[PDB]
């Protein structure tokens, strides 16, 4: 029942000593299943999606923007980054980045996407231009990742992020062929097997992008397509009040079971 | 547990073979291809968004190639760390590996990533070192005082530090 989703999900958050929120946006009949759903949470790494969509917007004009040659020096290596310390001394193209901030969360490949759009106000721009004001990333990696209880940067709504992840891999915000690029990058995604994925049935295909910071944030956005109906939209966010709480994957696997049950 | 860990990272030598590396790692961890090209990755114990992991380069795609490159990320902790700001601003550029670890404390660092771009020779050899202060290094979030020093054959050529205090 829809009770019984919003029931299990307070449970699952009180169990867990954190504050969870939900949206679930089933494309079918424009519906959408909130707990939080209106409340601010930290993003980390979950951002990565609005700043590799933001290049795949400018692409769109620019358009051999994504086969641009970007240095990757000693420098630009920051505390996680396996697929940039790979190219270190020479190039990585914008796609190449692109695909390693998703699919493995390459913080120096996030930091060269930002510094590609001007900064993070040239990420939380491209927010506004699809129509989203409640987006704002303002940090570059890994400071991002502070999620102070009550500081509004670098944060976003359940209901917000759903909606623009709707629109990117599903709507209109991108050309077809950005589109096609940014899903096919999502459902590389190497990060999420124990979050959003381990919840849902193994037939779905599933296109997500994890994040993890401090005060033990644990969150993932996903597109899923279900066998034999139409796809869905779900983001997971997980905080807890501790600074240095662990992470709680398996929290979002719950939520992802949970609400499954609606449907 | 069995997944991949820094006594692995330790035990796999420049020079070893593929072969020879996914028998120590443990074959299930690892993976080659994809972002990684021919090189082999292995991971450990879920931190961050992504797991500690290691990664190890070859000189060629050849069966029979050789470790060329050893990059790890919260598989090593640091034996003793005590680096501070003030330890961390007496460094300079042109600084051997020895007179760094001698500023900022012989078991601050482990080693982040080694490339041998020549191999077996050492010439131009890369390295990069993260060092941490007392209380920096987590193997699962992050560091809470930490730095990158970077170096060709031996010799430092730059520098970062995030939160030393």
């Amino acid at each position: 029942q829809t009770s019984a989703v919003q029931q299990k999900l307070a449970a699952l958050e009180k169990s867990s000593g954190g504050r969870l929120g939900v949206a679930l946006i089933d494309t079918a009949d424009n519906t959408q299943v909130l707990y939080r759903g209106d409340e601010r949470f930290p993003m980390c790494s979950t951002s990565k999606v609005m700043a590799a969509a933001a290049v795949l917007k400018q692409s769109e004009t620019q358009k051999q923007l994504l086969n641009q040659p970007v240095e990757i020096k000693p420098a630009d290596l920051v505390n996680y980054n396996p697929i940039a310390e790979k190219h270190v001394n020479g190039t990585m193209t914008l796609a190449e980045l692109s695909a390693a901030a998703l699919q493995y969360s390459d913080n120096t490949a996030m930091n060269k996407l930002i510094a590609q759009l001007g900064g993070p106000g040239g990420v939380t721009a491209f927010a506004r231009a699809i129509g989203d004001e409640t987006f704002r990333l303002d940090r570059t990696e890994p400071t991002l990742n502070t999620a102070i209880p009550g500081d509004p940067r670098d944060t976003t709504t359940p209901r917000a992020m759903a909606q623009t992840l709707r629109q990117l891999t599903l709507g209109h915000a991108l050309g077809e062929t950005q589109r096609a690029q940014l899903v096919t990058w999502l459902k590389g995604n190497t990060t999420g097997a124990a979050s959003i994925r381990a919840g849902l049935p193994t037939s779905w295909t599933v296109g997500d992008k994890t994040g993890s910071g401090d005060y033990g944030t644990t969150n993932d956005i996903a597109v899923i397509w279900p066998q034999g109906r139409a796809p869905l939209v779900l983001v997971t966010y997980f905080t807890q009040p501790q600074q240095n709480a662990e992470s709680r994957r398996d929290v979002l696997a719950s939520a992802a079971r949970i609400i499954a049950e609606g449907l | 547990a069995g997944v991949m860990t820094g006594a692995k990272f330790t035990q796999i030598q420049f020079g070893m073979t593929r072969q020879q590396v996914l028998d120590i790692a443990g074959a299930e961890n690892c993976e080659t291809g994809g972002s990684f090209g021919d090189s082999i990755h292995c991971r450990g114990h879920a931190a961050g968004d992504y797991y500690a992991y290691a990664t190890f380069g070859f000189t060629s795609a050849a069966a029979d190639a050789k470790v060329d490159s050893k990059s790890q990320w919260k598989l090593l902790a640091p034996s003793a760390p005590t680096l501070t700001l003030a330890k961390f601003n007496q460094v300079t550029v042109g600084m051997t590996r020895a007179q760094v670890l001698a500023t900022v404390g012989q078991g601050s660092c482990t080693t982040w990533s080694e490339y041998y771009p020549a191999y077996p020779s050492t010439a131009g050899v890369t390295l990069s070192l993260s060092c941490f202060d007392v209380d920096g290094y987590s193997s699962t979030g992050f560091y809470r005082g930490s730095a990158h020093l970077w170096f060709t054959d031996g010799v430092l050529q730059g520098k970062r530090q995030w939160d030393l205090v």
